[PDB]
RNA sequence: AGAAGCGGAUUUAGCUCAGUUGGGAGAGCGCCAGACUGAAGAUCUGGAGGUCCUGUGUUCGAUCCACAGAAUUCGCAUUU
RNA sequence: CCCGCUACGGCGUGAGCGUCAAGGUCUGUUGAGUGCAAUCGUAGGACGUCAUUAGUGGCGAACCCGAUACCGAUUACUGCUGCUGUUCCAGC
């Protein structure tokens, strides 16, 4: 008569100072994955590298990351631990985690990708409720 | 409201002179702490116990809140406090504590040995106890001593910015912090960011996750930044401006003037606060029956 | 890595085991502990750091050296005389009770003055100085008197002048202060008896006084509260005609045997209160009783104190020919239990004459066994005051190291009736117990006699036929409770009692510990395990209901178990009913008998029973349950004191053939007493429900009794347990405690005899308080 | 006031990897073949330096920071190859999983580590180790007598 | 009492003859299993689905528990069961279950295909499902294909012996096992030791800690290792005997 | 980071420690200054420097006396 | 001290008894009994409080924790209950 926590969303925002770097450098999608594997490799080991995270709704220095519930803080302690260095950017960057929620309800813009992600989640929630 | 009370000043000895690059770097990291969000900042200054101290009054303060940070305040909208962390190692040479205490707002300590840690909690009137998280802990804390020190006042302080320095220092940092949480009984824990750069700044929800992964709960962490952080500010702020928490030169208005919140409206020259005639004994009765304010 | 030989391997591993054992012993020796902590946990003294005299003498030197290494008031003009009044009263009271004479009644009542007490104690000494007659002169130095009330009840005893207003409301044991220093007492009746020892002794008394074999000790209970009456036939000097009749009137035809007349053994059984006014006899279950006879005619009857007051009132109602003798403060027994209780008891006493009873008791004291002896073991003799010894010593002869049943049968053949019954006649008569105090000495006097023996001549004081107080002493076996009780006069008990546990393997019993002993031996107890009787039902139901209701309204909301909203209790949940059977507290025998008569009315109305839908037409269960709830709501306003509701069946099944108007509760329901042992996982608790095995599910519980579990290898009961209906209840467990002598759970229950003859098998399920699981077990009949 | 730290007993077992050499099938014989001996360069500091390197390369840095708060080897002797590691009750999972992934020492390879007993006190672990070694002596004596 | 059910037989094809070193290696690793302490042993053998099954009765099993291991069964005090993992990718050259289930005891499968998972959950009355924890994840695990198969009775198996092979394989191992844990709803997880050498065997205390830190609770892990393992053993035993 | 329970001792300037019919708040060292030396140490003089652990209450007045709340620290046949 | 051999005190057994001594031991330990000081982890169900976008989510704590046991008093925190005092607001 309860509901098992599947995972949890995490809202990141890369705060980048030194405006010349913010105007010149442009982070692409592979750099996100490489830097997150480097961050989970510097502070954690193999088991911290094998944390399940995928990329959803990537914008210009803006990321939504889904991480399983039983290792929630295991993710969010490391994101506030590691500092980017010597990876295609001359200056290090800062990370601001804006909000955390386990119930799918965030409001960023009136964009239509969020409704598509909500439909993808409901297509799995109906299979979880029925089967 | 959020308090960050351990931002270090780029100077260790009075013979050294701070360059303009470090000052501009501190301006940029204060703009960084203003960018995402914070409410209070208390910048820290390191003082060794056996140095040659100057016998001055208006030269014990190399902070200058009025001339440079008073110009930063109008575009910032925040406030800065100044404090001394006493790096006390041996009972050989000392100081005149009544001048160093009444100079700044908050008084802290940094023990290295056994007896200094006892006489700091016993006799020395300070506000916070900071340990060397970068190096080895002096002794392992007894429960009934730290509990009685929290019941007397002074709380323990955890510097989560010191783990961001090196790789090897993280193990000693966590080994110190878990011992502090174990022997402090989760009463006197105040956290602060010891960053020297804007490149090592964090957000509230990441620091909360750090405190989660260290061993202390989440609600007790946010309560430590709401209740426990701003009260130990008020302790030193009333001790060094006013008498020993007895009679205050801070104007009690409705919601704008406070001892903590209104620093600029208090004349920081000696004590006083110039306030216009808001109290008239002639024709002012109950507050709900007035018509002029 | 390289392969090694066998001998080198076993030598290296044995050296490693020796090194680990030596390291553990060295760590235990290097752990900084005092020699104060070297004492066992029973003998640890907190005040031993203050004064050294608590420590053993071998260890006191180390205590002194480590203690050396580690290191007349303002009184006004009125309160000074207020303090000197008590000191003068104590001095004059000591001199008055010591020199010659007895106590005046005005000092005993202590409700008029203290200056009149001083004047009376001053006047008695002057009257003893000026004249020999007109003196109530005693027979000893210590202040002992004869508190024996002929044909009336014994009043409040005189005791001591200092501790007199402390005896104003409740009386004391003769060992009151001694037990008070070492135990927790509760004030329930007119006495103040022990309840529990201060140190924890659940498993300790369970192993040493219990039915376990490893019982190397002795356990002593102060049972002075058990009241006795002595009845003798004054009408005829010949054979007792009215004695057998009054025994058959007080008890049933169960304790009036010719065998108990011939073999004169004490019997403990069930007494019921009779009442015959004019042509009608009303019998109510009263309680326990102990009956003992002297060869034909005189009888001592001892039992529970409120039941003692009621039996004394009924006996004083019909007191026409026989003379009654109330003994509340002149005779009392103490109860020894264990394996070495007989050895410590023979250690505490010595002989004053070569007789047969001494030889029988000394051979009984060496076998270290209880149940191998026959049913009758009632020994009596004359012995010395145990203040002569004052040291733990045992006396044992050679005896060639042989113990057989042939010598036990030889002592069974030859029984010294005359001397034992003469000691009985000495203890029943008030003149002989008064003559027993003719040579009672003070502790100063026996210390002076010990000093005289140390100067002239061994650690003893010799016996003299002229000037030593030869006491009567009676030690008898009590059968069903498996314990030896020894009876003695009131002021003689403490010189016997103080020397008992100075034997280093003898401890004291509390009333909760006595309840544990009665629980272990599958026996029964009157305030708790007797719900059928009037006083037991009243006391148990009222006190446990009020205590549990105060505790329930005392706890806040959301921390205690909530009895109101418990889902899935029974199959087909009945409307207007969401809680547990009856009230959630102490046993509702009223609910059980109304539900039993409701199911009986349903069986008399039709061959089957329906499940669900001024008295409404009873056709199913919930109409009976609403009548139960209405009767409970009516009796919450006015208390019930009219009649009982559940008697026993074991006296009714044998002779009365257990035979059972718009009636729902007039004719009560009879029960048999059972002891059910858990075969399934779990333990019972107090006030536990007892249900039938279902007839549709009987094969499933038989398979669970044989065996069924998951293929892992360990026992499984995480299965869909089938829930029976509400009306399958048959009993209540009052006492629930984890039975350590069996390794399982024991529950003392009381089930209906008609329901007992319903099932062909003894498999009966148990359900706890506020717990929705069902646990099968098997019962054995309690013939008590 | 006291600290609730758990101790973990581990034993170094050498699997007899001999492909050309035959084997004898028995209980105490294979106890002799697994409980052979510890090699020469095995001490407290060597096992600590190896387990800290395994903690670094396997579990990382901040996990190594949580584990290395009270990561000490209290008792170890090379004659029996049994050791007791002190740890916290929370990171006992991490310490046992670090003991599992111990592959080889820098000097001698071909070995496994068996974590046997975990308790919050060391005195009952020593009492269990004496009883377990007594059972080993029982098996050895049963196969030696017959 | 414990059940270990994933020890491989050093042979892949029936044309290859097992050398004398491989038999001795298997004896050494099973004696290492009995050394650390295990009760049940079910040794595994790999059969490709593209391989042509022989039409024999007493020659389907090249394991021979009776002639080789029948002495170690008496001397050591254990027992051996036989089982087959089926490397199935495409529905071709197959659909035969009435003969292979009678000879062997436990029938397992190894789907690496998207349609292979569907044909395994649909028309294969097998005991255990095994995934390749060594190589990458096939497509994606969902709750829809797993929950419909676990409720039927088929258990999902995790191979903790494949983790002690390489350094790079450990990351893909954790990424596969945590996906199996989040998709399995912590119910149908049976774990086994896939060791080919005696240098790669562990005890219950380390493996329980491993599966506990990978994401399965301590109740479900130990309850699985006892009950579900000894239940699927009698599932195979009643498919044999009845 | 070696508890738990028991007795004894004890908190005063930055430090180490006195001291008290109950009526003044100190000594040595240290800091600063004077004196002195070519310079420095030593010696010598002077000044700065106080939450007398905190609180109650007694008294006319508390380092002191009474109570309450903290603790400091030794010993438990020890150098872990 | 009793039995057998031997006879100046002697010797062998009783799983015998009494006294004396010993830093040999005290899990002889307690419905918890540790002593480099255990009092666990997880899942499901019942109840209470608080917030919701469809109905669920979070929380059951704070103080603190045995070492022989008992009881009185004091101190640290949450909730309930009665009394008292203060402030604010009205029914006429
Ligand atoms: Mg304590
Ligand atoms: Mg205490």
């Amino acid at each position: 008569k309860k509901t098992f926590r599947e995972w949890q969303y995490f809202k990141l925002s890369i705060t980048s100072f030194d405006q010349d770097v913010d105007d010149a450098h442009a982070i692409d999608q592979m750099t996100w994955r490489q830097w997150l594997n480097n961050a989970l490799k510097r502070s954690y080991g193999i088991f911290g590298e094998g944390v399940e995270y995928s990329f959803l709704h990537v914008d210009d220095k803006l990321a939504y990351i889904r991480v399983n519930h039983a290792d929630k803080d295991t993710f969010s302690s490391s994101i506030s631990t590691y500092i980017s260095t010597d990876e295609l950017v001359g200056s290090p960057l800062t990370v601001s985690i804006l909000q955390e929620s386990s119930s799918l309800r965030l409001l960023e813009v009136t964009d239509d990708d969020r409704l598509w992600l909500k439909k993808v989640m409901e297509e799995e929630e109906q299979d979880c409720k029925c089967i | 409201m959020l308090v960050d009370l351990n931002v270090p000043w780029p100077q260790n000895s009075y013979a050294d002179k701070v360059t303009s690059q470090a000052v501009n770097n501190l301006i940029k990291t204060l703009s960084t702490l203003h960018m995402l969000g914070y409410t209070h900042i208390a910048i820290n200054f390191t003082v060794n116990h056996s140095e040659k101290f100057p016998n001055d009054v208006k030269l014990l303060n190399p902070i200058d809140i009025k001339r440079r940070f008073g110009e930063l305040m109008d575009r910032t909208g925040l406030k800065l406090y100044s404090r001394i962390t006493l790096i006390i190692d041996d009972p050989s040479k000392g100081q005149s504590l009544s001048k160093i205490s009444q100079a700044f707002d908050i008084v802290a300590a940094l023990p290295i040995s056994e007896k200094g840690l006892t006489l700091s909690t016993t006799n020395l009137d300070i506000d916070l106890l900071t340990f060397q998280y970068g190096s080895r802990l002096p002794t392992f804390l007894k429960h009934k001593s730290i509990c009685s020190c929290v019941n007397r006042g002074v709380k323990l302080e955890i510097v989560y910015g010191y783990a961001l320095r090196d790789v090897q220092a993280r193990r000693q940092f966590v080994s110190n912090v878990r011992s502090v949480i174990r022997s402090s009984r989760s009463r006197g824990i105040v956290i602060g960011s010891g960053a020297m750069s804007p490149l090592e700044c964090r957000n509230i929800l990441g620091v909360t996750s750090l405190i989660k992964n260290l061993g202390l709960p989440s609600d007790r962490c946010s309560k430590a930044m709401g209740d426990l952080a701003s009260l130990v500010l008020l302790n030193g702020r009333l001790r060094n401006k006013s008498h020993k928490q007895t009679i205050v030169t801070g104007g009690g208005s409705g919601n704008g003037d406070d001892v903590v919140n209104d620093v600029q409206g208090i004349d920081d020259v000696q004590t006083i606060k110039v306030v216009k005639r808001s109290m008239d004994a002639e024709q002012l009765g109950h507050a709900s029956k007035r018509h002029k304010p | 890595g390289s392969k090694l030989n066998v001998d080198q391997f076993i030598s290296s591993r044995q050296f490693e085991v020796k090194q680990l054992q030596l390291a553990m012993h060295n760590s235990k020796a290097a752990s900084s502990t005092r020699i104060f902590q070297a004492l066992p946990r029973k003998l640890r003294r907190r005040t031993a750091s203050h004064n050294v005299r608590r420590i053993p003498k071998r260890m006191r030197n180390r205590a002194l050296r480590e203690m050396r290494k580690s290191d007349a008031h303002g009184l006004n003009a009125k309160q000074l005389y207020k303090a000197r009044m008590s000191i003068k009263l104590l001095r004059l009271a000591s001199k008055s009770t010591s020199m010659k004479l007895s106590m005046p009644p005005e000092v005993t009542s202590s409700n008029c003055h203290v200056r009149q007490k001083i004047k009376t104690l001053k006047r008695m000494i002057k009257e003893s100085s000026t004249a020999n007659p007109n003196i109530k002169l005693l027979n000893n130095r210590m202040g002992s008197y004869d508190c024996t009330g002929v044909n009336e009840l014994a009043p409040i005893p005189k005791g001591r002048v200092k501790y007199t207003k402390r005896q104003k409301h409740f009386a004391w044991l003769p060992t009151h202060i001694w037990n008070a220093k070492r135990s927790h007492m509760m004030k329930r009746w007119g006495y103040q008896m022990v309840w529990a020892p201060t140190q924890k002794c659940f498993k300790l008394t369970h192993r040493l006084g219990g039915d376990t074999c490893s019982s190397d000790g002795a356990l002593c209970m102060d049972s002075s509260y058990i009241g006795t009456i002595i009845v003798k036939d004054k009408s005829n000097d010949s054979e007792g005609d009215f004695l057998k009749s009054i025994i058959g009137k007080l008890t049933a035809e169960r304790a009036n045997l010719r065998k108990y007349r011939e073999g004169q053994v004490l019997f403990q059984g069930l007494i019921y209160s009779f009442n015959e006014e004019n042509g009608e006899d009303s019998t109510k279950p009263l309680g326990p009783c102990d009956v003992f006879w002297v060869q034909k005619d005189t009888a001592i009857i001892r039992l529970h104190p409120s039941i003692y007051t009621q039996v004394f009132n009924i006996l004083l109602q019909h007191k026409e020919k026989l003379t009654v003798q109330d003994c509340r403060y002149s005779l009392a027994s103490v109860t020894l239990k264990g394996a070495k209780a007989l050895e410590s008891l023979a250690s505490c006493l010595r002989s004053t004459e070569y007789s047969k009873s001494f030889e029988q008791f000394k051979m009984v004291s060496m076998i270290t066994d209880h149940n191998a002896l026959p049913q009758r073991c009632t020994f009596a003799f004359e012995a010395i005051d145990p203040r002569h010894l004052a040291a733990p010593k045992k006396l044992n002869d050679s005896q060639r190291k042989t113990v057989n049943s042939d010598d036990i049968l030889s002592l069974h053949e030859n029984y010294p009736q005359d001397e034992i019954n003469a000691v009985f006649n000495e203890l029943c008569d008030p003149e002989s117990r008064t003559q027993s105090y003719n040579n009672q000495n003070t502790l100063k006097e026996i210390s002076a006699r010990r000093y005289k023996l140390l100067t002239a001549t061994k650690t003893t004081v010799p016996f003299k036929e002229s000037d030593d107080p030869s006491i009567p002493l009676v030690i008898i076996r009590r059968l069903k409770t498996r314990d030896w009780i020894v009876v003695l006069p009131w002021f003689w008990l403490l010189p016997l009692w103080h020397l008992l546990n100075r034997i280093p393997r003898m401890y004291h019993i509390g009333l909760r510990q006595f309840q544990q002993i009665q629980y272990e031996n599958k026996q029964l107890y009157f305030p708790d395990d007797y719900p059928f009787t009037q006083l037991g039902y009243i006391e148990n139901s009222f006190y446990k209901k009020e205590a549990s209701k105060t505790k329930w309204d005392r706890k806040p909301m959301g921390k205690r178990i909530n009895f109101e909203k418990i889902k899935d209790i029974h199959n087909t949940k009945l409307p207007a009913y969401s809680g547990e059977i009856g009230d959630f507290f102490s046993s509702d025998w009223r609910f059980l008998q109304i539900l039993r008569n409701g199911i009986d009315y349903l069986q008399r109305n039709d061959k089957t029973l329906e499940l669900m839908d001024g008295v409404r037409d009873i056709n199913c269960v919930n109409d009976v349950l609403e009548f139960c709830k209405d009767y409970e709501a009516k009796t919450k306003a006015m208390s019930l004191s009219i009649e009982e509701n559940i008697p026993v069946a074991l006296c009714k099944n044998r002779k009365c053939q257990f035979r059972t108007s718009f009636s729902l509760t007039f004719f009560p329901r009879c029960i048999i007493a059972v002891s059910c042992t858990l075969l399934e996982r779990g333990h019972p608790k107090d006030n536990a429900r007892i249900y039938q095995v279902p007839e549709k599910d009987l094969e499933h519980w038989l398979q669970l009794a044989k065996g069924v579990y998951r293929p892992n290898g360990r026992k499984d009961h995480d299965l869909k347990i089938p829930l029976p209906e509400v009306h399958d209840l048959i009993g209540f467990i009052t006492s629930g405690t984890y039975h350590l002598n069996c390794g399982n759970g024991m529950g003392i229950g009381f089930i209906d005899h008609h329901a007992a003859i319903r099932q062909p098998t003894r498999y009966v399920l148990i359900r706890n308080v506020g717990t929705n699981t069902y646990r099968l077990g098997e019962w054995s009949k309690i013939s008590v | 006031v006291r600290l609730k730290s758990r101790y973990i007993l581990f034993e170094i077992i050498f699997p007899p990897t001999d492909t050309n050499v035959e084997e004898s099938v028995s209980k105490a014989d294979i106890l002799l073949s697994h409980h052979r001996a510890s090699p020469a360069d095995v001490s407290i500091k060597s096992i600590l330096q190896e387990i800290r390197r395994s903690l670094s390369l396997n579990l990382g840095d901040y996990g190594s920071a949580k584990c290395n708060s009270l990561l000490q080897l209290k008792y170890f002797s090379n004659k029996t190859s049994t050791g007791i590691i002190r740890c916290h009750r929370e990171d006992c999972d991490l310490v046992i999983m670090a003991l599992m992934l111990m592959s080889k020492i820098g000097d001698v390879d071909g070995l496994i580590v068996n974590p046997v007993k975990v308790s919050g006190t060391i005195k009952k672990i020593e009492q269990f180790a004496m009883r377990r070694n007594s059972k080993i002596l029982n098996i050895i004596k049963c196969s030696q007598s017959s």
